[PDB]
């Protein structure tokens, strides 16, 4: 049984969008993903009732569109050709700064911070040492933002190029708030564990933004997943240690002004010291009101606003995919 | 048990003592010394707790 | 619903129900004027002294302030209610604080004001909350369903409230009167209903210092936790200290033992005429049939005055308030007496009543 | 007797609509007029008519006015029995509503009583909270199984089942129903919940609901946020909650004075006043050569300056920064993908002792879909939906709620220091997101808002603090301060010639003589200039786009030295504003294809508007 | 895997793996019991074998007094002079549990969820109920990692809907822990 | 509970005390047609009511009438309820106060007032309930206590009249010479010194003279009295003591009672319907003394209230 209500886009003005059941059958269950468009051909019935007996007027039929075929409006892997065919790109000397300039159309330059993007996407060995300890196989990417800077695009981007990404925020919110806790489940009783976002993102890249606006239960979250890479719970009646090798892509905020003084990061930002003691990689952006800038960035600028050498985002899509498989 | 807290992670450090919602009854949540009895407790950031 | 010893109601705000209850029989809701005393109040009204005599009248157990107890009877003649074709609505509303040293019977001065207005509902300090003033959205038991309760202010809607304790609110009380105070309204909007509605008001305050004696050589502004520009929106404020002389004390004491003595109320009987209640008839005469206006003949001593009053610059200042302040206390002035034009003659103590308070503030 | 009386009324209204309706001359509105209504309705075959009150009390000397007024719901088969037989004298399955129109007197809800059942009045207030369209059956094919159950029927009435007499064949009284869910007729009906107006309820007391049914014609007119006329029918409705009222409430102990013999089935009824209605209509040439004297002028734009609100006295960046929200962007959408805003964000920061209360007053007194809101008892939502359930199984109905009703419109609230941080959340994404998402409780949603914000803030200590930033007197958070454009500051000072200017014009505007401050435009031509404005949408085709550029670098070259002043970037959205800000400006001059000047003086605007903010 | 559960599976012997959330109290399901007519004053026994259909029951008491199919003349004779010239009856239902003579077993009630790594990355995630036998019972701390080999049943009872909607549920036959992992 | 049925005497705390409502014995109902009244007993706590008639002349006829009733010419009774607290001075070493109802019918109610100590002497029968279904073993019935005559320690002024045999013992007291300083030695007589302050304090439990002035305004008619100094002069042995001689007195320490303690509160009430404001410290003990300890540590909140 699945419920479904009207397009958000193009309402007219002044109203509501409304709802109408949708009752699936054999063949088309599991077809659908929720929160994206859909479309149906189906009958229009209305259940019968219960039992009418005394009440007020007036007898109120309910309705319900009984489908009979869904389509999406109106995933991705190798077979032999693009595995033989993957070979020809491999052995060029020209293939970095082709990947590097590939990435990012909208924003002009910046080519360092976008190698950092594409080093940590791609990935690392994990590594074991025979018998004890791992080191690490991530790669952790802190980025010294500044309002009026593009990152927002950047990571933005990131989540719609990997595998498995969840886009969390911090405060505010949205689901999940990277951490874990039993709790109750609206749609169905039963209690759930629900795991974190770094529960989540195994193997993959959380983002996280704005770390300034964070409690220290968060904190200490992000703290115990870059520590030995496992989330251990103990409330209420449940004790487990559930597994997270996440990798994390921040964007931070500077105090006040967009670089205050000329003393360094850690005197710079209001972060501490542990936390910077993980980060690997570290972005500044830049500048001062400089005359080339003005000019490349606005005449993209109107460029971009009067509309009312890469490789297309699915080759290199997949061969980031089978890189790391 | 390997605790750097603060408590950690969403289990806090010392012998907490939650009344079950249903049943109104008290029961010894844990914690991090109360898990470990006849061991090695071992902490990070013992300055900054 | 009237009565005979305290005030009777307003009559702009009546007026849709004075449109309805004609096609059907009722009761009379106003009080009825008779016709033989009428000839008396236009025989009281030929008095000379009657500016002194009636603020003389009003609280006979409570000897100073004559100024403060002016100004309360001045907050019962308030204003003229004019209303434009589109916008406007200006009411007669003014609103006065009194502060200065406590054992000064701040008390019962409120306590009377609750007993002569028709209306009237009594607050207090920490005893409030923003849910406590409006929105009262609760739970009926005999029928069980979701009714909703009229709060503090909107049973405040026409007449006097008070508020006592005046420093201590919080910040999201005294955040309710920026809107009570400016655009006389009230802006629900929460999940019952999303309407605005209207609750004019009098509202009179009071605050005790940090002192709590009033000490000299230090600024007026500082000795009450308000902000100047709050402290500045209020018409009339008083400050009201203490003489550290002799001559007074012995006519006080006098009072108190003519108070006590003969177990028999005798207060003030001489050498003074009080009326009992010829009073509340002579306001609510004096509330519907007079309309004053303020022609031309004033407005060169009333705008030379208020330029007047913005030479200083260079504690409190004076804003447009003060010149609102000067119209509606001044045909507050003009509605007494029964004349429906005003004259520049006696503008001069509506700005004294002000310039009492001014001498006041010198120290 | 009785049936000689309805039936007697039945042959003077065929009678009536038969004959000539139109008393006008060949300057008309020609004869006749009923016949080309029945015929215009035979062509599109759409089956209503709209028939007037004023022609029925023109004729019969208010006889049979006062036969249908009264009671009319003793007079609906009669009357809609004689209409269909003079369909079948003139006409060729059909459904006929009678829709009367144009009363003479309108009642509030105030006046309701209980003598005034079944009759005709005109009720006017305010919509909140609409449901949605469900089917009704009226039309029963219900008889038993043994053996024929082909019986079209009753529970036209609310009832609903079942069929009493005549049974079956064979079994009898009182064999009946099972019912029949494919041999019916349906119609579809809503139930609106009208609250009462804003402007009329007696001080002081709280705003009373009602109940309200449309069927038929009238589903659908209703507008969530607008005020209504209705048509009065007025029915019973059946309530049961009303126990332990107190009482004495009657009961219908059946009798037995009658049967002899040789059980308790006796009942309660309580009952509540609803309301039902047919006809909605939303109220609540010869000028367009007016619009033509109103475009070849050229001082329309110092015209509109100088005649926004006559009771201001000062300063008039404000009234300019009003007449652009009042007159929208573009806000078309882009590729693919991402559309652009669109609206425009004026949010005033000043002094107590301001009266910037006025503009406020003067905008949500003036201009369409606007809501005031004084918010500190906002609270939560609200400003969101609620949702609301449950009204009768199932329900799941949106309330309205404060922010979203005013879309394409002017919401303009106060005071955003004294509201807490989920309403800061709220705004952040009603400002980025243009819709807004919900999980309250059940139901999950999304809804959509496309407002513009008039904000009125505080500063921290109340004054200037001139030698601070403007950004330590805001007290709110970082990411809605960005949105923001522009911000007008107001402070001021002492000049005896605008102390005497300003005291003069405010005891003459508490002088009624003279009220005669008059503007050049009036009140209502102004808005009719807003209607016709919006319908431009320029797209510029100008070269001086690069000068635009250029403009905005020498904007960009006195604040990068020095940022002792309000230290700003400056940020490239100015650079998008600068685009919304002329086309509004074209938008006022009835002009398209926009000239270089015009990037001037809105470039002006924000110069001067900023030099407001450095100090 | 979890996420592909078809009603094609429906009773067959189908393996998963998942993490315990909770289990419950302990029961008490009987296996022999012995009864008694409290009329005709009659003895039976009554035993029982497999115990887990949930709301079918397994069994009931019998709704007669079960004495008049006798294969005995004297007995016929006294329980028809039980009256004077109608027939006697115990019924309606009429029988009593002796509880000094019988046996009772045990039972759990679990519940099992599908590991959070994959894939409810869009979704919430879903969950399935457990039971246990005589000696399953009680050998689970709850929140280690499993592999139970059941039995995919159905039942029927009420939700928390139509029409001819039945929820699912496993048996377990058996069970067995990870290695170790402590 | 082998007490059940007996004459017995109990002694404690009175705590919430509910309002007086009818409550009904017999209801007398019109027949219309025989011209009866036909009676009905109700003795529990809910009844039906009934239907056409049971005379002799309306019965063994065909056509029966059909009755409604009348309050005129019923039988009623007040009826109240409230509860004894245990006295805290006659529990064991380590356990927390009872509680057991009493209802009141007849003559003898608004005798109860909240907050005192008090002797009630009744019978002691059972009322029929069990709590949840699932918990009944038959036939537990969860007794009360009915009340028959109320003898109060501390009797309360000003509810007296007579004064001839009065006067054997106050005579004696004001015949013993110098009553004065006589009774201001008596007010604690277990410290020593500080005979000023007994002086002031007798002065407080005399108090007077309240006065309306036809105002009406009022003026007090009191006397409020500080105490300072640290902190061996033993000062809570006298507000112990004179908040122990006069009636109607509440010791209340810092913190202690919330602001919302001490003024009213709302809560719903039970069987007697319905929300009734529940007093605190201050309502309860008015025309009294109530003493305060440790006034600096108190909220500010608190300040205004007594303020
Ligand atoms: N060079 C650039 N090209 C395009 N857009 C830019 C550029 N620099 C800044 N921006 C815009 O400025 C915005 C700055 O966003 P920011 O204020 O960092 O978002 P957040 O709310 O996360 O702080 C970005 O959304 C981006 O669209
Ligand atoms: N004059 C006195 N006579 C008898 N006892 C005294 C005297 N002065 C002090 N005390 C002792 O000093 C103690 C004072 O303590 P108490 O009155 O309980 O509170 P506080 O210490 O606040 O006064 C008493 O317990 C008392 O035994």
């Amino acid at each position: 049984r699945v419920t479904l209500q009207e397009a958000p886009g193009t309402v007219p003005p002044g109203r509501l969008p409304r709802h109408r059941e949708v009752i699936l059958l054999a063949d088309l269950v599991d077809v659908s993903k929720p929160g994206e468009e859909v479309e149906v051909t189906g009958i229009y019935k209305n259940n019968y009732d219960g039992n009418l007996n005394a009440k007020n007027g007036f007898p109120v039929f309910a309705t319900i569109i009984e489908a009979n075929s869904i389509k999406r409006r109106e995933v991705f892997s190798w077979t032999e050709e693009e595995e033989r065919e993957f070979r020809k790109i491999s052995r060029d000397r020209g293939i970095i700064d082709k990947i590097i300039s590939s990435m990012a159309p909208s924003i002009y330059g910046h080519r360092d911070i976008k190698t950092a993007v594409a080093c940590s996407l791609f990935g690392g060995v994990p590594k074991n040492v025979n018998g004890k300890h791992s080191i690490r196989g991530d790669i952790n990417v802190l980025l010294l933002g500044d309002p009026g800077t593009a990152k927002s695009q950047i990571l933005k981007y990131v989540e719609k190029t990997a595998h498995r990404a969840v886009f969390a925020t911090g405060q505010g919110a949205s689901a999940v708030g990277l951490t874990a806790s039993v709790r109750k489940d609206p749609i169905t009783k039963e209690w759930t564990l629900e795991g974190g976002a770094l529960v989540l993102a195994d193997k993959g890249v959380c983002l996280i933004d704005e770390f300034d606006k964070m409690n220290d239960q968060d904190r200490t979250s992000i703290h115990e997943a870059m520590e030995q890479q496992s989330i251990s719970i103990s409330k209420a009646g449940i004790v487990t240690t559930l597994q997270a090798r996440c990798s994390i892509i921040a964007a931070a905020n500077p105090n006040g002004g967009r670089y205050n003084s000329t003393l360094p990061l850690a005197q710079n930002v209001s972060l501490t010291e542990p936390i910077l003691s993980r980060f690997d990689i570290l972005c500044v952006v830049r500048d001062l009101v400089d005359e080339e800038a003005d000019e490349r960035l606005a005449t993209f600028v109107v460029d971009s606003h009067v509309r009312s050498s890469p490789i297309p985002q699915e080759l290199l899509m997949k061969y980031i995919h089978y890189a790391r498989t | 048990v390997y605790t750097s807290g603060k408590g950690s992670s969403a289990a806090g450090l010392t012998a907490s003592v939650q009344r079950d919602p249903m049943t109104r009854e008290f029961y010894l949540e844990g914690g991090a010394m109360v898990l470990a009895d006849g061991g090695v407790v071992c902490i990070d950031e013992f300055d900054k707790m | 619903v009237s009565d005979k010893r305290l005030d009777v109601d307003t009559s702009t705000i009546e007026q849709e129900l004075m449109q309805n209850k004609v096609d059907h029989n009722e009761v009379e809701e106003v009080r009825q004027i008779t016709d033989q005393d009428l000839a008396k109040i236009r025989e009281v009204a030929a008095r000379e002294d009657l500016y002194s005599l009636l603020a003389r009248s009003i609280a006979p157990s409570i000897y100073e302030l004559e100024d403060v107890k002016k100004g309360i009877l001045l907050q019962l003649f308030g204003g003229t209610n004019k209303t434009f074709t589109k916008g406007g609505r200006y009411r007669g509303d003014i609103n006065i604080l009194l502060c200065g040293d406590p054992s000064t019977s701040k008390s019962q001065i409120l306590q009377y004001v609750h007993k002569i207005t028709p209306r009237g509902v009594y607050t207090s300090g920490k005893g409030s909350s923003a849910v406590g003033l409006t929105a009262y959205i609760t739970r009926d038991v005999d029928t069980k369903q979701l009714v909703l309760e009229s709060g503090a202010l909107v049973l405040s809607d026409g007449g006097v409230c008070c508020i006592d304790e005046f420093d201590k609110m919080s910040d999201s009380t005294r955040s309710v009167l920026h809107e009570v105070m400016e655009q006389q309204t009230i802006s629900i909007a929460k999940a019952g209903i999303i309407t605005t509605l209207n609750a004019r008001s009098s509202i009179l305050a009071s605050a005790n210092p940090i002192g709590s004696r009033y000490n000299p050589n230090l600024p007026v502004t500082e000795n009450i936790d308000l902000p100047p520009p709050l402290l500045s929106r209020f018409d009339l404020v008083y400050l009201v200290l203490d003489k550290v002389d002799e001559k007074n004390d012995r006519e006080l004491a006098k009072h108190l033992t003519n108070l006590y003595l003969e177990d028999k109320p005798e207060h003030i009987s001489q050498d003074d005429v009080l009326p009992v209640e010829f009073l509340t008839m002579y306001i609510s005469y004096a509330k519907e049939h007079i309309h004053p206006i303020i022609t031309e003949a004033a407005k060169t001593e009333l705008v030379r005055a208020y330029v007047g009053m913005r030479k200083m610059g260079d504690r409190i200042t004076a804003t447009t308030r003060q010149l609102e302040s000067m119209i509606r206390l001044a045909e507050a002035h003009a509605k007494m007496k029964l004349k429906n034009v005003v004259e520049l003659e006696d503008v001069q103590e509506a700005v004294r009543l002000i310039r009492s308070a001014i001498k006041d503030y010198a120290t | 007797v009785d049936d000689v009386t309805g039936e007697k009324v039945r042959e003077a209204f065929e009678q009536f609509l038969e004959d000539f309706s139109v008393q006008s001359t060949d300057t008309g509105e020609v004869e006749k007029v009923y016949r080309a209504q029945i015929e215009f309705m035979k062509i599109y075959d759409l089956n209503t008519i709209y028939i007037d009150y004023q022609h029925l009390s023109m004729r019969e000397n208010g006889a049979l006015a006062m036969a249908i007024s009264e009671q009319y719901y003793r007079f609906l088969p009669f009357l809609q029995k004689g209409l269909r037989r003079v369909v079948r004298k003139y006409a060729p399955e059909r459904v006929f509503q009678i829709s009367f129109f144009n009363l003479p007197t309108v009642h509030r809800i105030r006046d309701i009583r209980s003598e005034k059942i079944g009759s005709l009045l005109s009720i006017s207030g305010t919509v909140t909270r609409t449901s949605e369209v469900r089917p009704e059956l009226y039309k029963a094919s219900f008889t038993c199984d043994m053996c024929r159950a082909i019986v079209d029927n009753v529970e036209q009435s609310f009832k609903y089942t079942e069929p009493t007499f005549c049974p079956n064949p064979s079994c009898e009284n009182r064999a009946f129903w099972t019912l029949n869910v494919t041999r019916s007729r349906f119609l579809d009906w809503q139930k609106v919940r009208i609250q009462e107006n804003a402007n009329e309820i007696p001080t002081g007391s709280m705003p009373r609901t009602l109940d309200v049914i449309l069927r038929g014609d009238s589903v659908e007119r209703a507008k969530p946020g607008d005020r209504c006329k209705f048509t009065g029918v007025e029915i019973v409705v059946p309530d049961v909650t009303q126990l332990g009222l107190p009482g004495v409430k009657p009961s219908s102990t059946l009798d037995t004075r009658g049967i002899s013999k040789t059980s308790l089935g006796v009942r309660d009824l309580t009952y509540k006043i609803s309301f039902l209605a047919c006809h909605v209509i939303s109220i609540g040439s010869d000028e367009i050569n007016e619009l033509k004297e109103m475009v070849k002028d050229e001082h329309i734009y110092d015209k509109l300056v100088r005649s926004i609100a006559p009771a201001v006295f000062g300063h008039e960046a404000v009234k300019k920064g009003i007449l652009l929200q009042m007159l929208g962007g573009v806000h078309k959408s882009t590729v693919e993908g991402i559309k652009l805003r669109g609206d425009i964000n004026i949010c005033v920061v000043g002094d107590p002792s301001t009266s910037k209360s006025q503009f406020l007053k003067y905008v949500v007194g003036f201009a369409p879909r606007s809501v005031y809101t004084s918010g500190k008892a906002s609270s939560a939502a609200g400003l969101t939906a609620a949702v609301v359930r449950d009204e009768e199984g199932g329900d799941y109905t949106i309330e309205a709620g404060a922010l979203m009703l005013a879309d394409n419109g002017i919401c303009c609230i106060d005071e955003f220091d004294k509201m807490d941080i989920s309403d800061q959340v709220a705004i952040h994404e009603a400002m980025e997101q243009q819709t807004i998402s919900i999980a309250k409780a059940g139901i999950h949603a999304t809804l959509n808002a496309r407002t513009s914000i008039l904000a009125a803030a505080n500063p921290v200590g109340g004054r200037y603090n001139r030698k601070l930033s403007l950004r330590g007197n805001l007290n709110m958070t970082a990411p809605i301060m960005s949105r923001f454009d522009l911000f007008f500051v107001i402070l001021d000072d002492c000049n005896e010639k605008i102390d005497t200017e300003l005291a003069s014009h405010i005891v003459d505007l508490h002088m009624k003589r003279d009220e005669a401050i008059e503007p050049p435009f009036s009140a209502e031509q102004l808005r009719r200039y807003i209607k016709y404005a919006r319908t431009f949408k320029p797209i510029l085709t100008k070269e001086a786009r690069s000068y635009l550029v250029e403009k905005y670098k020498e904007l960009r070259k006195d604040d990068a030295q020095g940022f002792s002043r309000s230290s700003y970037r400056i940020t490239v959205r100015q650079l998008e504003s600068m685009i919304r800000l002329s086309e509004a400006i074209a938008r006022a001059n009835c002009v398209d294809e926009i000239t270089p000047s015009f990037i001037a003086e809105a470039y002006d605007l924000l110069r001067q508007s900023i030099i407001r903010v450095d100090v | 895997p979890l996420r592909d559960l078809d009603s094609e599976h429906v009773s067959k012997i189908v393996r998963l793996s998942g993490i315990i959330i909770s289990t419950s109290v302990l029961s008490s399901r009987a296996t022999y019991l012995s009864i008694m007519c409290r009329n005709c004053r009659h003895t039976t026994s009554i035993t029982i074998n497999n115990f887990n259909s949930i709301t079918g029951n397994t069994v009931s008491l019998p709704r007669s007094c079960l004495s008049t199919i006798e294969s005995e003349s004297s007995m016929a004779n006294e329980s028809n002079i039980g009256d004077e010239s109608t027939k006697k009856n115990c019924g309606p239902d009429p029988y009593i549990i002796i509880h000094e003579s019988s046996k009772f077993i045990d039972q759990q009630f679990l519940k099992l969820q599908e590991i959070p790594e994959l894939v409810p990355v869009g979704e919430m995630p879903r969950n399935l109920t457990m039971t246990c036998d005589r000696y399953l019972t009680n050998k689970v701390i709850p929140g280690t990692r499993v592999t139970i080999v059941g039995i995919y049943s159905i039942y029927n009872s009420k939700n928390g809907s139509g029409v001819a909607i039945r929820t699912p549920y496993i048996k377990i036959l058996g069970i067995q822990s990870d290695v170790e992992t402590s | 509970g082998d007490f059940l049925g007996q004459l017995i005497t109990v002694r404690g705390i009175i705590t919430r005390v509910s309002d007086v409502k009818p409550a009904v014995e017999v209801i007398a109902y019109t027949c219309d047609q025989c011209g009866y009244e036909v009676f009905q007993e109700v003795n529990s706590r809910t009844f039906t009511p009934l239907s056409e008639c049971t005379s002799e002349e309306c019965s063994q006829n065909q056509t029966k009438g059909q009755l409604f009733m009348s309050t005129r010419a019923s039988k009623f009774s007040a009826f109240q309820e409230c509860k004894i607290q245990e006295l805290s001075q006659q529990v064991p070493v380590g356990h927390i106060p009872r509680s057991l109802n009493i209802h009141v019918n007849g003559t003898l109610v608004r005798s109860l007032s909240p907050g005192d100590i008090v002797d009630v002497t009744g019978i002691f029968l059972p009322a029929p309930y069990t709590g949840f279904k699932a918990l009944k073993a038959g036939l537990l019935t969860e007794t009360y206590l009915e009340a028959q005559f109320v003898r109060q320690h501390k009797k309360k002024f000003a509810s007296f009249s007579l004064t001839s045999d009065v006067e054997e013992r106050v005579m004696e007291l004001i015949t013993s010479g110098d009553v004065y300083n006589r009774l201001a030695k008596s007010i604690a007589p277990e410290i020593y010194g500080n005979l000023d302050v007994k002086k002031a304090l007798l002065l407080l439990l005399v108090g007077g003279v309240d006065k309306r002035v036809g105002d009406g305004m009022k003026i007090r008619g009191d006397i409020n009295v500080c105490l300072m100094g640290d902190p061996g002069v033993a000062k809570s042995q006298l507000l112990k003591a004179i908040c122990k001689i006069s009636p109607r007195g509440v010791y209340t320490t810092g913190k202690g009672s919330s602001g919302v303690g001490l003024t009213a509160a709302v809560m719903k009430d039970p069987v007697t319907d319905e929300m009734i404001l529940e007093g605190g410290a201050l309502v309860l003990a008015d025309n009294g003394i109530c003493c305060i300890d440790e006034f600096d540590k108190m909220d500010e909140s608190d300040r205004t209230a007594i303020h």
